[PDB]
């Protein structure tokens, strides 16, 4: 995060310094897109804590991207929910030492609804904590 | 937190973050993006999806079965990198099929995914997943062109059943036919998802048998696709553990089924314990039988008469003690048919199913004949009625334990009429009876003559107009006896 602070110095700067309605004029001028929602969220502004904030959204876009790039990784088939086959076939091809049992204690666990599979939203409930 | 194996889902993601591309040196990134529309099927709403999608697919297929090819294809996560897209095969027909012969079979392979989720609920030893399949539509290409897609699986493939009887014997694997058997107890009998087929468990391409034989494709071989399965069929231990009644084989199906049973106390997948038992209904005929007490698995036995009559089971003569051992447990089940067969194999009559199997003449058999004759009769089919009203008439194929009785013989003609012989000859057989009475019958000379009108008439619809004019005759000759 350094060429990156250039660019965001250069996108306020273009602004300098700051209001509610430049902090959607710059955040749009670099690519982005607020919505109303994210400007009364945050919601004048300075430059370091427009970085600070800019750091925070991509830090959270990055964290979903890692969790979503993860679910794909069991959820073989792509339905949406990582059934106890697939994150068996997976720990083998990936050369993991559980057991059947094992794996069906890992779905166990993560399994909230108890429908036997993990969708999505357990899933990451799983990795954020 | 309350997991003790997050360590493990994290230790899968970075290794498989290391983990190559295994279509890396297909370059498929290279090719031109492609518009297509994804058309996917939820098998419990029977509702479809279709969204739009960017797929990059390969210029020339890399496999080619007897029915379809394959393409390795890219396709964009709705939800960036190309190279980092996820890999699908796209399998097409080879020769061109109505379109809906595509959305039927994904809603085949759906429905084969719910039934994987079922058997899983019963906690198996090992479980299995049919992989979700959906469709896409190539619309900016010449005639809108369909294909399946499924994610590609890394992993020896391996084929465990058929739609047909194959079962692998080498390295025998219990769960995929306990599955097929669950499949075929847990819906009633009305259908067997076979064609176990995949990468472990993850199957694919799999097949359902159901009852009507309507659905699900030029696959669907019905109640004899359920009797190729069982043929070749024996239970395991996780068939056992889920309460699976074994399928009545002969003797000697039964052997040749136990020729793998040192296979199969030497497989490797091992019981738990959790298991739980399986409207579900039983494989056995006698739990069937007191079910009934129409049936699927009597079509199913008289499916295996035929395969085994067509010399499907051969491998020698074809088996025809088995044949009839499934043409007698088909009988006991309802099918009338079988009931019909069997009554004129005892009776050692000209029959049409196993017509070249004769029975061995016992008086056992002869009131058996006659009793499947009588069930036959009161079940509606006609031949055997008239069959029966001709054993009360003079005797002929009549049980020794019963009597000429032409009361009962008038009852199975007139049953016949009113439902290859002419209807005139049973209007005046019926007439000559009670023209003179017999065999616990009275003399009935009006209802004689009224009889021998009605053969007149019949006969002369049949054009037969001398032969009417003798029954006319006939007619006033047993009304002069009367006054
Ligand atoms: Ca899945
Ligand atoms: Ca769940
Ligand atoms: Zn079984």
């Amino acid at each position: 995060t350094e060429e990156q602070i250039a660019e965001f110095k250069e996108a306020f700067s273009l602004f300098d310094t700051i209001t509610t309605k430049e902090l959607g004029t710059v955040m749009r001028s670099l690519g982005q897109n607020p919505t109303e929602a994210e400007l009364q969220d945050m919601i004048t502004i300075d430059f370091p804590e427009f970085l600070t904030m800019m750091a925070r959204k991509m830090k959270d876009t990055d964290s979903e991207e890692e969790i979503r790039e993860a679910f794909r990784v069991f959820d073989k088939d792509g339905n949406g929910y990582i059934s106890a086959a697939e994150l068996r076939h997976v720990m083998t091809n990936l050369g993991e030492k559980l057991t059947d049992e094992e794996v069906d204690e890992m779905i166990r666990e993560a399994d909230i609804d108890g429908d036997g599979q993990v969708n999505y939203e357990e899933f990451v409930q799983m990795m954020t904590a | 937190n309350s997991f003790h194996f997050k360590e493990a889902w994290k230790h899968a993601i970075q290794k498989a973050k290391h983990m190559p591309d295994p279509w890396a040196e297909f370059h498929l990134e290279d090719i031109a993006t492609e518009r297509a529309t994804r058309h996917r099927y939820n098998a419990v709403t029977g509702e479809w999806l279709d969204d739009e999608v960017l797929i990059k697919m390969a210029s020339q297929p890399f496999g080619r079965g007897a029915m379809r090819e394959c393409f390795r294809t890219k396709k964009l996560s709705n939800f960036q990198q190309w190279k980092g897209a996820s890999n699908y095969v796209a399998k097409r027909y080879i020769e061109p099929v109505d379109r809906d012969v595509y959305f039927e079979d994904v809603r085949l392979q759906m429905e084969a995914k719910l039934w994987g989720e079922e058997y899983n609920r019963h906690k198996p030893p090992k479980q299995v997943d049919i992989m979700q399949m959906c469709i896409i539509e190539l619309k900016d290409r010449p005639g809108k062109p369909l294909f399946h897609l499924e994610h590609y699986i890394e992993g020896k493939y391996i084929k465990y059943n058929s739609n047909s009887g194959f079962v692998r014997d080498d390295n025998i694997r219990l769960t995929p036919q306990a599955f097929s058997h669950f499949t075929f107890e847990r819906s009633g009998h009305q259908l067997i998802v076979v064609d176990i087929q995949g990468v472990g468990d993850l199957y694919t391409d799999p097949q359902i048998h159901t009852e009507t034989g309507t659905d699900f494709g030029d696959g669907n071989l019905g109640v004899r696709g359920m009797a190729l399965f069982f043929y070749s069929h024996a239970c395991n231990r996780i068939c056992e553990s889920m309460g699976l009644a074994p399928f009545d084989l002969s003797p000697r199906e039964r052997d040749a089924v136990n020729q793998n049973t040192k296979l199969l106390q030497s497989a490797k997948t091992i019981l738990r314990g959790t298991e739980e038992k399986c409207l579900p209904r039983a494989s056995a005929v006698a739990l069937e039988v007191q079910r009934l007490n129409k049936s699927i698995l009597g079509k199913v036995h008289l499916a295996m008469v035929r395969y085994h009559e067509g010399g499907r089971f051969c491998e020698e003569e074809w088996d025809q003690e088995s044949a009839v051992f499934h043409l007698e447990h088909a009988a006991n089940l309802g099918e009338l048919e079988a009931i019909v067969g069997l009554g004129l194999m005892y009776s050692q009559l000209p029959h049409h199913i196993l017509a070249d199997v004769s029975l061995k003449e016992t008086e056992e058999n002869k009131t058996k004949g006659f009793d499947y004759l009588l069930k036959a009769a009161e079940a509606g089919d006609r031949q055997s009625m008239i069959l029966v009203a001709r054993a009360f008439d003079s005797g002929q194929n009549l049980s020794p334990d019963r009597c000429q009785d032409w009361l009962e013989a008038l009852h199975w003609y007139n049953t016949a009429l009113e439902m290859d012989e002419p209807r005139y000859m049973m209007l005046a057989r019926e007439a000559e009876m009670l023209f003179t009475g017999g065999y616990g019958l009275e003399k009935d000379p009006q209802r004689s003559g009224d009889l021998y009108t009605q053969a007149a008439e019949a006969a002369m619809e049949a054009m037969k107009g001398r032969l009417a004019n003798q029954y006319y005759q006939k007619a006033e000759e047993a009304w002069a006896q009367m006054e």
